[PDB]
């Protein structure tokens, strides 16, 4: 309220509080796994180096896609979104576990580091009159594939 | 319904007219406390000033003899919302007028209500966009157009505002006469027992040569000039926090205005609406007759 | 409808010593270093001011004489009675000196020599010196030429100390 | 996907703009932000550019009505939103079909400003 008009200063609640606010957007119904998974990662801060345009992209990559993987820089053991069974494990232990802490934060930090090196570095990079028409239309894409 | 919903978006705008004032008040309580510095570090700057150009002579012997133009450079801000400031230097502006005045002011209102209201004696303006702090260029911008606009002058007046609490502003006057005049005064200021506190200042600047006195005059008359649009700023900055004050409690007196009509018009609405379907039941009712009863009445 | 001063509500007024009194024996300065309507310092004690005027360097110790001197752009010592100097470099203005015991040095612009640097000092000299051969006429000669002597008097100032 | 997309950015830029307003009109046009006047002059565009003659209207209006196409609606305001047409005057989009017909006016609007301007200079 105080923002709008005296130009906004970003500090850490309002940092996070855009991306919460950009994670609500959805279309369809999310599994609960990877809703919790990423209202985690706004939650320590992972996604404080990424732009509130791309988070809808950064949360596709991360449930539908394995950046660690990808490059061949995955350690972790059985915490991977790809297995849609470790729902009921986190249901069952909370993410501040000492069970699936160690290896989802090991796994946000990776995909963090990935997805700013690779993508969202590109896309700082786009100056054309196509590439940018494309970029839209993937995160509108995104925004509603999630 | 429409008219209670014309209530409705008319308190909708109240209720957002007071967020944009509420963050107008946050916005002027950072400059305000920005510009807190200057309360520290002032009443110093003007010491030697004053005893160059401190006369405290009689207010009708010093413009009655107006035998050159008198150039008054009133101080204003640019925006409106600052409260009584831009009226009051008006009305004092007013009270001096005369044959022999011309008026530089300072500030997009100050030219806008000086250009209207004496249309012969106002000749141009100078604009600040504050956007840097008031510095000494400005203040030499505003006494070399001064010159420019009367060369052969009387007095060049600065009439601004002087931030003495966060509540009190009051109307301050710094009177530079002109070289003719200011070296014959300080002329006898040293030769003659009168102006006794002036008598060492004086001879001090006689015994060099006149450049130097002439930068001395110039000097002083800029930081005369600095002094009073940086006051001028502070008493700004304070005024439209308290009118920023005014707005908010008028928008709130409004706000419990409207709201007693918009709860007086639904309950209005609810009982009337009512009656007129229990008028019509009651119609319906009347027009109703009951036929002969067919029953075996003798068999009681 | 008489409007009050605006040197009414400045409560520090500068005092003179009446010429037919005794004398006193001084042994602090009491300086009033201002830039920009902005004291650095405030009647604070000194033992000596060193200031460059346009005739020469004056040395300022208490009880010296009443004196008015235009300062040109250059180098202010403060020496306190611990013996600590502070240096500030003044780009002009004036200074008042009162018998009373009292120095009000008012300039346009004081910084501490530490602020400024010797490098940056160089490469703008560099610059206007270029722009004073191809500078365009008298006019824009001379105001390049102002640069340059407070350039070169800054990287002199540094260079000494 | 188009067709969503440049309507969807249409109806958020609008919504944006009335918010917008009411700041314009409390605080004033100078106050708002480099982003909020782009919106601004590019929202203004936008409601004037959704102004259609219809060729049954010729005689309230006293001009000849436009048939859009269904792609051209589509280019002209996908161009319109990233600012493409940033430098065209706002009242070129007023009571126009396609885009075409946005830069045939602008180009009459300016040949009759070049007119005025020519018999100013004369004056
Ligand atoms: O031909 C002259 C004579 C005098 N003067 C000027 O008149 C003034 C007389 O100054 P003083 O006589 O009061 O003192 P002083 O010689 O000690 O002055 P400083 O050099 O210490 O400043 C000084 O400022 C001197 O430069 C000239 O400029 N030209």
């Amino acid at each position: 309220a105080d923002s709008v008009g005296g130009q906004q200063v970003q500090t850490i609640p309002m940092i996070r509080g855009a991306r919460f606010v950009a994670l609500f957007n959805q279309k369809q119904p999310s599994y609960f796994m990877n809703a919790i998974v990423s209202l985690y990662a706004c939650l320590n801060g992972y996604l404080d180096d990424v732009k509130v345009q791309y988070v809808k992209f950064y949360e596709y990559l991360l449930v539908h896609r394995d950046l660690g993987i990808m490059y061949g820089t995955a350690k972790n053991k059985f915490f991977y979104m790809y297995v849609q069974e470790l729902n009921y494990l986190i249901r069952f232990f909370t993410l501040n576990s000492p069970i699936l802490h160690g290896e989802l934060e090991e796994m946000l930090k990776q995909h963090t580091h990935l997805f700013l090196q690779h993508y969202q570095s590109k896309m700082n990079a786009i100056k054309s009159e196509k590439d940018v028409k494309a970029l839209k239309n993937l995160l509108y894409s995104c925004k509603r594939a999630v | 319904s429409g008219k209670l919903r014309l209530y409705k978006e008319k308190l909708e705008g109240y209720n957002r007219f007071y967020s944009i004032v509420k963050t107008i008040k946050m916005v002027t309580l950072a400059k305000y406390r920005a510009a807190q510095g200057r309360i520290r570090t002032r009443d110093f700057s003007l010491r030697y000033t004053e005893l160059a150009f401190s006369k405290p002579q009689a207010s009708r012997d010093a413009v009655v003899a107006a035998k050159n133009a008198l150039v008054y450079i009133p101080i204003t801000t640019n925006r409106g919302s600052c409260g009584a400031l831009n009226s009051n230097i008006v009305r004092c502006i007013d009270s001096v007028v005369s044959s022999k005045m011309v008026l530089m002011p300072v500030g997009k209102r100050g030219i806008d209500s000086f250009s209207k209201l004496y249309p012969d004696e106002f000749r141009y303006g100078i604009i600040n966009d504050m956007k840097e702090s008031m510095h000494f260029g400005y203040a030499t911008f505003v006494i070399e157009n001064a010159y420019e606009v009367s060369k052969d002058a009387d007095r060049y007046q600065v009439i601004f505002n002087r931030f003495v609490s966060a509540g009190v502003q009051r109307n301050a006057v710094y009177n530079i006469p002109s070289y003719e005049k200011w070296k014959e005064d300080l002329a006898d200021a040293a030769s003659s027992d009168n102006q006794k506190n002036r008598y060492l200042f004086a001879n001090a600047l006689q015994n060099e040569e006149e450049q130097l006195i002439r930068d001395f005059f110039d000097f002083h008359a800029a930081l005369a000039v600095l002094n009073a649009v940086g006051e001028n700023e502070l008493s700004e900055q304070a005024a439209r926090l308290v009118a920023v004050e005014g707005q908010l409690t008028n928008i709130s007196s409004l706000q419990q205005r409207t709201s007693s009509l918009y709860n007086k018009t639904r309950q209005f609405g609810i009982t009337a609406a009512l009656i007129e379907i229990l008028s019509a039941m009651s119609s319906l009712e009347g027009n109703a007759m009951k036929g002969v009863r067919r029953n075996k009445f003798w068999e009681g | 409808h008489d409007l009050p001063e605006g040197f009414e509500f400045m409560e520090h007024k500068v005092v003179n010593k009446d010429i037919h009194a005794p004398h006193e024996n001084l042994e602090t300065l009491r300086l009033t270093l201002t830039r920009q309507d902005e004291f650095l310092l405030r009647e604070e004690p000194v033992k000596c001011v060193t200031v460059t005027g346009t005739n020469g360097e004056y040395g300022i110790y208490p009880g010296h004489a009443y004196k008015i001197v235009q300062l040109n752009p250059s180098p202010l010592t403060v020496e306190y009675t611990d013996g600590t100097t502070k240096k500030y470099f003044v780009s002009g203005g004036f200074a008042h000196i009162n018998n009373e015991g009292s120095c009000d040095v008012n300039t346009v612009e004081c910084t501490l020599l530490d602020d400024l640097d010797l490098a940056i000092a160089e490469k703008e000299l560099a610059a206007q010196q270029a722009a004073l051969g191809s500078a365009k006429d008298d006019k824009a000669k001379s105001v390049v030429e102002i640069r340059i002597s407070v350039i070169e008097a800054v990287i002199a100032a540094l260079k000494h100390h | 996907v188009d067709h969503y997309n440049v309507a969807q950015d249409v109806v958020q830029m609008l919504t944006k703009y009335r918010e917008l307003q009411d700041i314009i009109a409390v605080l004033g046009i100078d106050e708002l932000s480099e982003e909020d006047k782009l919106i601004v002059d590019r929202a203004r565009k936008l409601v004037k550019f959704l102004s259609q003659p219809f060729q049954v209207a010729e005689v309230f209006t006293g001009m000849t009505g436009h048939y859009v196409q269904l792609d051209d609606t589509i280019d002209s305001f996908s161009g319109l939103l990233m600012g493409t047409y940033d430098q065209v005057p706002e009242m070129a989009f007023y009571m126009v079909g396609g885009i075409n017909s946005v830069l045939e006016k602008a180009k009459k609007m300016a040949e009759e400003a070049a007119e005025l301007e020519k018999m100013r200079r004369a004056r």
